[PDB]
């Protein structure tokens, strides 16, 4: 790897003078390197060529044909299984995420690297909900960004979690509060089968998770309520009649869990009493 | 339900039973328990249904005391919506 760093500082220097001025000087260069990676069949190699051209000639200027031979040679890795290359290659997509990251990552468009995205995405912002860190709000926004962006198929992915956040008793709570934060973020892209899921077994066992967590982490009935205010754009109707159900006509599976819903539906029912016609006078309504 | 043992609950209660006041004694009684429990901020923006005319509109908000403007605004209105 003696003349190997040369010969990627001048690819790099090359795509940054492409992207800054449409010439044709790296049209052949780059090519010629797509097909040696590929007929050589390396992964690392062409991770590391991503990572040296996101790392100063992504945050520039927009890019037209850097960015789609960039976005070839991450297709031509991702072919193959290229286990620990994703998942070095996602870190170090994390790890600089000034500033073009997002649109750099993502643009692969693909099944199982779209899949990798969402699992990472997952796996930072539950990192962000247990350490709560000062930066922990940019990676939760762009965690966000990155869900909302791809909104394909996210009902699975979202499952994935819930599924897991009524396991475990200690990260449970934790797994539910960046949950909540990440469908306030998106718009709850996912709220069709909200209440279908915990009906009688994942009901029982967040209420019974939630028991070993304080006050200050069950004080988000506030922040739930808000949440599902601004939702619900087709499923609102169900999800009234299930909560109506389970918290008056006492068909919960559990003791404590009727005294919740009963407080989180007076929250709801205060929420909308301020917010939809306690607002303001001046500006015109809102649209809930 | 009365004494919530909270602050967001029972301030929303209070002005619920602000809004579905007529008497003018409760209104002021409320008011005031509203102005002295919270901070100096205005409670006659409650409702987007009590719509005053501009003619006295830029009248009605120039007192120095809020608890004043806000009782006189709150009268005004719901007297206006009874006639």
């Amino acid at each position: 790897r003696a003349t190997r760093t040369l010969m990627d500082i001048y690819v790099q220097c090359l795509s940054a003078l492409i992207g800054s001025c449409p010439d044709a000087c790296v049209d052949a260069l780059l090519d010629t390197s797509v097909q040696h990676s590929p007929h050589f069949d390396w992964v690392v190699a062409h991770i590391g060529s991503s990572f040296p051209g996101t790392i100063i000639s992504r945050v520039l200027s927009c890019g037209l044909k850097d960015f789609c031979v960039h976005g070839g040679a991450g297709g031509g890795a991702g072919s193959s299984g290229g286990s620990s290359s994703q998942t070095p290659s996602t870190d170090p997509f994390p790890g600089s995420p000034a500033i073009p990251a997002e649109k750099r990552v993502p643009k692969i468009a693909s099944v199982v690297g779209i899949l990798g995205h969402l699992a990472s995405r997952h796996g930072d912002s539950i990192r962000r909900e247990l350490l709560r860190m000062f930066h922990d709000s940019l990676a939760g926004g762009s965690g966000g960004r990155s869900g909302d962006p791809s909104l394909q198929a996210t009902v699975p992915f979202l499952l994935q979690l819930a599924v897991m956040s009524p396991a475990l008793l200690g990260t449970v709570s934790g797994e539910l509060v960046d949950c909540l934060k990440p469908p306030a973020v998106l718009s709850q892209l996912q709220q069709h089968l909200q209440g279908f899921p915990r009906e009688e077994l994942d009901n029982m066992l967040n209420l019974a998770v939630h028991l070993v967590s304080q006050a200050s982490g069950a004080g988000a009935y506030r922040l739930l309520q808000f949440l599902v205010d601004t939702a619900m754009p087709a499923s609102v109707i169900t999800t009234q009649g299930l909560a109506v159900p389970d918290t008056v006509r006492e068909a919960c599976d559990r003791l404590i869990q009727l005294l919740l819903l009963h407080l989180q539906k007076l929250v709801h029912h205060r929420g909308g009493s301020p917010g939809e016609g306690v607002l303001g006078p001046p500006p015109p309504p809102r649209l809930v | 339900y009365d004494i919530p043992a909270s602050a967001s609950v029972n301030i929303g209660q209070l002005e619920h039973q602000l809004i579905l006041s007529v008497d003018p004694w409760r209104i002021r009684q409320i008011l005031i328990e509203l102005h002295g429990m919270t901070s100096e901020r205005q409670f006659w923006t409650v409702s987007n249904k009590w719509e005053v005319p501009s003619v006295y509109s830029g009248v009605i908000l120039g007192i120095k005391d809020n608890l004043t403007r806000d009782l006189v605004y709150i009268l005004m209105a719901k007297g206006l919506h009874c006639s």
